[PDB]
């Protein structure tokens, strides 16, 4: 139960 | 970061008889490996490299199985290839061990 | 009641040779149960309690939101190339995502980043900021600050990530719960005045396991080399227990193996022998 891929941003 | 290797059958090793081998090594960098199963030194049918996987010190591990029947004078072995390793490391397993 | 959620990602430079470059692997309570690869690009179900009680448009929601970590992921293998003044060669970006349930009752969500098997970024919840560990992990803190990621990441690692791991205990309370039983079966070899004896245990659920050799009725613990709890093809585990003993001596040796799944440790000797 993943969210934002926003998250994996660097 | 060097992997290390243990060969292991699943069932108790049994002549005639339908048996799943596997070859799981962990903590390894990079990614990057070759695990191939192997009888009598030639590469055995039917492999399942499932799946790319890290522990929670980054160290990554692999398990590769494949379905076969132990035959009294053949040997079993795992072959695994790595950058690390220069001389690649080979895994004997044992029906009696 | 210790319930963990972990969802492992890795971008590869190198897989090498017919292999996926970008995978992301679902669990729970250490059990697998999503699976993604970088051609294939869909993530399917691999336990039964997950795929009878969810939907296909939830599964087609999760695909679409891991293949923009797909896209996201290959842009941070390429930035962080240029960071470190690096042309390409074994580089490879790590995620670690997830939250657990204690016994209490208590949250701990966490969202770790690594770079070459070695600690990028980590989200700190206790002071709302995220943490840098290398210098070049500086720029990464700078953009998090600039928009929106500290309190939506709060938002979804409290609330979201602990509401669905809570359906999932319920959905896989049979699979979890349930508890298998290891063949035990004791082994010897002779080399050069040494009597090695082995005891291999196969096919037990759940993973922790207690394995000991015993020398007349007494636990031998230092002696004793494991190899480890090395898992199976269909889930279940494994473990490798070793000793070295005098030759002859091999009937006062006896394996002690301590499970879940039995009521009482069991005690096999290699002459019984193991099994049952």
């Amino acid at each position: 139960t993943a969210g934002q891929e926003d998250y994996d941003r660097l | 970061l060097t992997p290390k290797v243990q060969v292991y059958s699943r069932f108790p090793a049994s002549a005639g008889t339908k048996n799943v081998l596997n070859c799981f090594a962990a903590g390894f960098h990079p990614p990057k490996i070759s695990i191939t199963l192997m009888k009598d030194g030639v590469p055995m049918e039917g492999a399942q490299y499932s799946d790319m996987s890290f522990n929670d010190d980054w160290t990554f591990q692999r398990l590769v199985h494949a379905d076969f029947t132990p035959s009294s004078g053949s040997t079993y072995a795992c072959k695994v290839e790595h950058e690390t390793l220069k001389e690649p490391q080979v895994y004997k397993w044992d029906p009696e061990f | 009641e210790l319930h963990t959620l972990r969802y492992i990602r890795t971008a590869m430079t190198d897989p090498g040779p017919g292999l996926p470059w970008f995978v992301d692997v679902g669990y729970v309570d250490g059990e697998l149960f999503m699976h993604y690869n970088s051609t294939a690009r869909r993530a399917v179900p691999r336990t039964e309690w997950i795929a009878a009680n969810t939907d296909q448009q939830y599964w087609d929601r999760e695909t679409q939101i891991v293949q923009g970590s797909e896209q996201i992921n290959r842009e941070n293998l390429d930035i962080l190339r240029r960071r470190y003044n690096q042309t390409g060669g074994s580089h490879t970006v790590q995620w670690m995502s997830g939250c657990d349930i204690l016994e209490d009752g208590t949250i701990r969500g966490y969202h770790q980043a690594a770079y070459d098997g070695r600690d990028f970024v980590a989200f700190d919840k206790g002071t709302m900021t995220l943490t840098a560990a290398v210098p070049e992990a500086v720029p990464t803190k700078r953009k998090w600050e600039e928009g929106g990621y500290a309190e939506g990441l709060k938002q979804y690692l409290e609330e979201t990530c602990v509401e669905w791991l809570r359906r999932y205990v319920e959905y896989g309370k049979a699979e979890l719960g349930r508890r298998e039983r290891p063949e035990v079966r004791v082994w010897g070899k002779e080399a050069d005045g040494i009597l090695t004896l082995s005891c291999r245990a196969h096919g037990f659920y759940p993973r922790p396991i207690v394995v000991s050799w015993l020398k007349d009725g007494a636990v031998r613990g230092q002696d004793a080399q494991s190899g480890g709890i090395v898992p199976n093809g269909d889930g279940t585990y494994h473990t490798w227990v070793t000793i070295d003993a005098q030759p002859g001596d091999g009937d006062k040796y006896q394996c002690r193996v301590e499970h879940a799944s039995l009521p009482q440790p069991g005690l096999y000797s290699w002459r019984s022998g193991g099994g049952l």
